[PDB]
């Protein structure tokens, strides 16, 4: 059977943004803004159920030269941890390397 | 045919009424209707070419506007051929180091 | 588009760079998603939700 | 290759014609073209991320 998958952002507004109502309300109707409706509508195509998580330590990071360390959103995700990052995360050589990106669905 | 937002849609109706018929069917005719109309009349087309018809004689257009989409050209390989995956990197290793700008800038 | 709305734009932009969405390599999920992310794009939804924002 | 076009399905005998036809036949090892990135090719052949935009 199929399990929930996490999902995990960063917030960097408007891409995500808190609801004025967290005082009461549970689950993913915390969370509103662009990056919510484009998660919806993956979620109605591939047809997942999907649980969002803030991103523990609020940075895209990068592979630390020192320690071979990756923090961050990649962090979360190069581990085993996170299975998607649907965030505004740059496309760039050093990237490449260790996780996919789709065709580009924005430019800037 | 499939447009949005509620302003191409009157340039659409526009196009399947107006008299007599807007559209050509091989490109050098749009540009000749353009050239001889004194200004009066005015064409579509793919940016990049616009961008190198205005470079040649008679020197007579100019490019105006933004745009309405984006798009982009890609390398193509044979699936599951073994080379594709290098050229997947090379051509973001080119684009970090400004000679996809220069290869542009020496030819338009 | 923020207030005070005292800035503007200007001119063309110097490079380009794009966005994307991501996943770990060999996941199942890496292959659907890229088909999702063209057909998407297609039926103009992105820049519906692009100026639903904007 | 003597397409002219970009190639192209044809709808009546499902072949492909012109560009595309002949890296899914096998005659060439890559091609190198301004051929447009769309939802129907992905589903034949791979192509890189973009490198121009328009």
């Amino acid at each position: 059977e199929q399990k929930t998958v996490v999902v995990t952002t960063i917030l960097e507004s408007p891409y995500v943004m808190m609801k004025k109502n967290h005082e009461m309300l549970e689950g993913n109707e915390r969370y509103e803004g662009y990056c919510v409706d484009l998660a919806a509508e993956i979620a109605k195509h591939c047809g997942f159920k999907y649980k969002l998580t803030i991103v523990g330590d609020g940075k895209y990071g990068a592979r630390d030269a020192d320690t071979k360390i990756w923090n961050g959103m990649v962090g979360e995700l190069v581990y085993g941890k996170a299975d998607i990052a649907i965030a505004p995360l740059t496309i760039t050589l050093v990237r490449e390397e260790v996780i996919d990106f789709s065709k580009p669905f924005m430019s800037l | 045919r499939r447009s949005k937002i509620a302003v191409f849609d009157k340039m659409w109706t526009y196009m399947r009424s107006a008299e007599p018929s807007v559209f050509v069917r091989t490109t050098a005719e749009g540009v000749a209707r353009v050239r001889k109309s004194k200004g009066k009349y005015a064409y579509l087309l793919e940016s990049t070419m616009n961008e190198y018809i205005e470079q040649r004689k008679p020197c007579d257009t100019m490019k105006v506007g933004g745009n309405l989409d984006s798009k982009g050209y890609g390398i193509a390989t044979p699936k599951g051929s073994s080379l594709g995956t290098p050229v997947n990197l090379a051509v973001l290793k080119l684009s970090e180091q400004g000679v996809l700008d220069k290869l542009k800038n020496k030819w338009w």
